[PDB]
């Protein structure tokens, strides 16, 4: 299946194609030995990323992936041995096939697992903005609105830049378009919310009945912004 | 991350085995 993320694709596509399969099989010990060295290094980096992370999901999912490419590389190292003895060995032929297949899967798994880690980081940036929207209803003075704008202003900015950088990476197009729209809606809606609050606060500090009205446009805007951010979160996970 | 470069070094290595059939 299609590797999502322009990065996973450049790593795995060339060899995913090749893995789409007679007589003589040349002597593979030199090349298979370079696979074996590289997979040792991958497992190395894996173990490191595990002890170094604070993500619980990454800790339980990444190891089973090193192991899978590790045992798959074993099958490749052994298939070479065998093919050297009998170039026409049908056994050996299959270990090589499954060996390579295992290496493709595990590596892919490992990266799918690492990609999920990065998505959670992003998800948490969103949840931060979602939290801070729920605090909108408590701003009642005009100087407390200034505090608010000061924190949420830059916060929206960080979210925008980082969703933007994320979408450019996906290799699915509808997913890319869903994100971009949703980040646009939320960005357009920020000055609307401030204006909404600015109206509430004024209508409060002056007492003018149209405060029933102001409070519900404020709320409608908070809701529309929240509905969208949850949509960003959903899409992030495909 | 270092993860990507290591994975690529296994993807490349493996290609060289297969390009020998």
């Amino acid at each position: 299946p299609v590797f999502h993320t322009r990065t996973i694709e450049s790593i795995l596509e060339p060899v995913a194609q090749q893995i789409s399969h007679g007589k003589a099989i040349p002597d593979l010990t030199a090349p298979v030995s370079a696979v074996q060295a590289a997979v040792s290094n991958l497992v190395r980096v894996g173990k490191e990323t595990v002890q170094t992370t604070e993500d619980q999901i990454l800790k339980r999912d990444m190891p089973p992936a090193f192991i899978k490419v590790e045992n798959a590389c074993t099958k490749l190292v052994r298939a070479a041995q065998m093919l050297q003895a009998d170039p026409y060995s049908v056994p050996a032929r299959d270990y090589l096939i499954d060996g390579s297949r295992g290496i493709l899967s595990g590596t892919s798994d490992l990266l799918l697992t690492f990609d999920e880690a990065e998505v959670r980081k992003i998800i948490r940036v969103c949840k931060g903005i979602l939290e801070y929207l729920t605090v909108a209803e408590v701003v009642e003075t005009m100087e407390d609105l200034v505090t608010y704008t000061k924190n949420l202003g830059p916060g929206m900015t960080k979210m925008a830049k980082m969703i933007d950088e994320r979408q450019q990476e996906l290799t699915h197009q509808e997913h890319r378009v869903m994100l971009v729209n949703s980040m646009n809606t939320v960005k357009e809606l920020l000055p609307v919310l401030i204006s909404a609050m600015k109206i509430f606060v004024t209508t409060k500090n002056t007492k003018s009945q149209g405060i029933e009205e102001a409070l519900k446009n404020r709320n409608f805007t908070v809701e529309k912004m929240s509905a969208e951010i949850n949509e960003i979160i959903r899409v992030l996970q495909l | 991350x270092x993860i990507y470069x290591x994975a690529k070094x296994v993807x490349x290595x493996l290609s060289k085995v297969l390009x020998x059939i």
